[PDB]
RNA sequence: UUGGCGGUACUUUAUAUCCAUCUAGAGGAGCCUGUUCUAUAAUCGAUAAACCCCGCUCUACCUCACCAUCUCUUGCUAAUUCAGCCUAUAUACCGCCAUCUUCAGCAAACCCUAAAAAGGUAUUAAAGUAAGCAAAAGAAUCAAACAUAAAAACGUUAGGUCAAGGUGUAGCCA
């Protein structure tokens, strides 16, 4: 009977069974049948003057037709390749890169925060994941609710660089959630020449140690794999790093942090001692390198030189200048960073 | 629970319209009727005929205008004229509109022996009420 | 591998441009092979066209 | 750090209610009616609270879905190797509901924390804020109130309903 016949958006309800009793506390797929439907066509081919066809043709007033056995088999063939294409085109999509693996979410790209307040865009700054969390907590809405934690860093690659957590029940919130927050938190690090760190930086946050060395150019990147995504960021080009006791991700990145942005420039140290700072490289051989002066009053009093230094030295770093063989491990071949 | 003709809460995203957002305990209060007939009327005759020929009204300009009607469309009869007033969307060229009232209107002329006309107002999109 | 993904580029020892590529600007010491992620094969022809 | 239940039996609490108070009943007899049981060749579903004058504001035929027996095979429609199907799963669902319940919660987007597994109140105020959903309000019972109706989110019971209808999957076509 006609009078028995329901909606799509009804058979589709019923049918996908999303709203029910298992779904809940535990596939079909929707799909849209109107998607190719031009009004005015129907299975028999019949032509409908201001409908489905010109109004007028050549100047001439069109009438009612209907299309041949062989016309319409076309069209309805046609159709067929149209829908067989869109199912195609369902299928593919465009890939997206990997992070540090192809199942995890640290060091996939999010894009740029949003836009601020006053139109403020921020198409310069790169996002970055760091850690992804799905934690369920004990919440009388589910049983056990659900969360999605989610640590990010931004960073322009010019010396502007921050990191936040993002916390929701959908993972999607998350990130937006952590990398607008970011944008809030913007560290300034200050690197030698735009290419590496000031000078050597160790310090423990928390149970997380980190060591950083400055490096020449052309070193790269030598450091643990979440250090070389903010080292981009930030961007530091030339560096190495090691990283010891716990492997929290949080302690590592405040850490990293904290370290790179207390660094003293080489024009503070000039201030701070009022002497000279001179650079000498061994690829320029004795020429003495001036690369930053007092502001003020230059001193005439030399700093003490010790004869020997009561510098605390780490054994890992000593270690390989005394001879002893390294780990199987130690300056393998890898990608470059 | 009561299930009739509540559009339930979602989280938000929902867009509902002025009608959809009334449950029935507001019809005669804040929502008027969308049919406007003498039928129901006290010493009336002829409520079966006038309930039918809505159903069918409302499912045949459904199907005439397919993914164009922007909310339910209003009947009102008076005297043996009846008059079809739906909201449509701006999707359709302007032609195809007045072939679609013209072949909506005669056939549905011929089918119950009544004048029929058809009013159309056009938005722009479908109008929100509330998001819920 | 980056050389064998474009036809186009060609190893040969006048196509200094592409040759630089695989050289450090700073200590002028030709990449290893899994720095650039180029197969055995072209690796050792590029080291023998930069020579 | 949380969530839970354990014996939360403890203090206040219910308000036609747990006991007490009050009135008329049921429990006995006769019938009417539903169910179970027995039982018949002979429906189905509901079946603790939240079934049992329930779907039925309604079964002599019809209704009818049951059983016995006889008959039809393109068998309602414009067309269709199709029509039709009260055939199984309500533990695939839509739809419409019961229940706690006239219970009081559900809380998106922001902001803050010497890091956050989470938390975010002080009024002579100490980090919280500006918006929704329910409640309240409003409207109905044709002055006014009160009362009664209606309203009552999210979850709980894979609660009830494939037999109001529609529908996923599987099954039947002399
Ligand atoms: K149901
Ligand atoms: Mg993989
Ligand atoms: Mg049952
Ligand atoms: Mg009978
Ligand atoms: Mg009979
Ligand atoms: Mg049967
Ligand atoms: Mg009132
Ligand atoms: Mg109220």
């Amino acid at each position: 009977s006609f009078f028995t016949k329901l909606t799509a958006e009804e058979l589709w309800k019923g049918a996908l069974a999303e709203t029910g009793a298992g779904a809940r506390k535990g596939k079909k797929k929707r799909k849209d049948l109107n998607r190719g439907q031009i009004i005015g066509e129907g299975r028999s081919g019949f032509l409908w003057p201001g409908l489905n066809v010109p109004l007028i043709k050549s100047g001439v007033v069109q009438n009612i037709g209907q299309r041949s056995k062989e016309e319409q088999q076309k069209v309805e063939a046609t159709m067929v390749e149209q829908r067989e294409e869109w199912d195609r085109k369902r299928k593919i999509k465009v890939k997206r890169e990997r992070g540090w693996s192809g199942n995890t979410w640290g060091g996939v790209s999010i894009g740029p925060p949003d836009p601020g307040p006053n139109g403020e865009t921020y198409e310069d700054f790169d996002t970055r994941i760091l850690e992804v969390r799905n934690v369920f907590n004990m919440t009388a809405k589910e049983g056990r609710k659900k969360s999605v934690r989610v640590l990010v860093a931004v960073g322009n690659g010019n010396g502007a660089a921050g990191f936040a957590i993002g916390k929701a029940a959908d993972r999607g919130d998350a990130f937006r959630k952590a990398k607008n927050r970011a944008i809030h938190y913007l560290h300034y690090i200050e690197r030698y020449e735009g290419h590496t760190i000031f000078h050597d930086i160790s310090l423990r946050f928390k149970r997380t140690q980190i060591r950083m060395k400055k490096q020449p150019r052309g070193y790269g990147l030598r450091c643990h794999r979440a250090i070389i995504t903010i080292c981009r960021l930030i961007g530091i080009k030339d560096m190495y790093a090691r990283v010891t006791g716990s492997m929290n991700m949080l302690n590592l990145t405040r850490g990293l942090f904290h370290g790179l942005a207390r660094q003293e420039t080489h024009q503070h140290l000039a201030d701070k001692k009022g002497l000279h700072v001179v650079e000498f490289r061994e690829e320029c051989g004795p020429l003495p390198i001036v690369v930053a002066s007092p502001h003020g009053a230059l001193s005439k009093e030399p700093e003490p030189e010790p004869e020997v230094p009561d510098t605390k030295l780490d054994w890992q770093d000593v270690k390989a200048m005394q001879g002893l063989k390294r780990s199987v491990w130690f300056n393998l071949k890898r990608p470059a960073t | 629970k009561n299930r009739a003709a509540r559009v339930r809460v979602a989280k938000g995203n929902k867009p509902v319209s002025y009608e959809e957002a009334h449950a029935p305990h507001y019809i005669a209060h804040r929502k008027g009727w969308l049919s406007l007939h003498t039928g129901n009327l006290d010493g009336e005759d002829h409520a079966a005929e006038r309930t039918l020929e809505d159903v069918f009204l409302r499912k045949f300009m459904m199907g005439t205008f397919p993914g164009c009607l922007a909310d339910q469309i209003v009947l009102k009869r008076r005297a043996n004229q009846v008059d079809i007033c739906a909201l449509v969307l701006r999707q359709l060229p302007a032609h195809k509109f007045y072939f679609l009232v013209g072949y909506s209107e005669t056939l549905l002329s011929h089918f119950y022996k009544c004048p029929v006309r058809l009013h159309l107002q056009t938005v722009p999109s479908k109008v929100v009420y509330k998001y819920i | 591998c980056p050389i064998c993904r474009d036809h186009k580029l060609h190893v040969d020892f006048r196509n200094v441009k592409l040759l630089e590529q695989f050289v450090c600007a700073h200590t002028g010491i030709i990449f290893h092979a899994p720095y650039t992620g180029v197969c055995m094969k072209q690796h050792k022809k590029l080291t023998q066209a930069i020579q």
